[PDB]
């Protein structure tokens, strides 16, 4: 496997979305930080 | 009419040639294709921003890899700087 989403763990996930400071997100959870705006 | 090609040529994995369908990442020197692109030992797929470990054989993650250099002798003390690893980059497109 490889590195896991920080709020469920899609390693199955077509792309990983991950920022400067390396917050590792699916992109389910990934557009949460986005979208609500919070972490 | 028009042809682009910018890679190496040939795989290192299998006997294929290397055309526009590789989808790989920059790696040392000679850039696999996408389904040669493996692991060792978990056989799993790659992420991009992550670490992986080139081996003279195949490629390994960074999952197993701790395991994997134990298993054949690359340790270098618990918690001791054993050896060199690679960030793996981006993937290559057929035009972009
Ligand atoms: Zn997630
Ligand atoms: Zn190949
Ligand atoms: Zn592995």
């Amino acid at each position: 496997e490889a590195r896991e989403c920080v709020n469920c763990g899609a390693t199955a996930t077509p792309l990983w979305r991950r920022d400067r400071t390396g917050h590792y997100l699916c992109n389910a959870c990934g557009l949460y930080h986005k979208m609500n705006g919070q972490n | 009419y028009l042809r682009l090609f910018g890679q190496d040529g040939l795989c290192a994995s299998c006997d294929k040639r290397i055309r526009a369908y590789e989808m790989t990442m920059r790696v040392k020197d000679k850039v696999y294709h996408l389904e040669c692109f493996k692991c060792a030992a978990c056989q799993k797929h790659f992420s991009v921003g992550d670490r992986y470990l080139l081996i003279n054989s195949d490629i390994v993650c960074e999952q197993d890899i701790y395991e994997w250099t134990k298993i054949n002798g690359g340790s270098g003390g618990s918690g001791g700087s054993g050896g060199d690893v690679m960030v793996v980059g981006e993937p290559t497109l057929m035009g972009g």
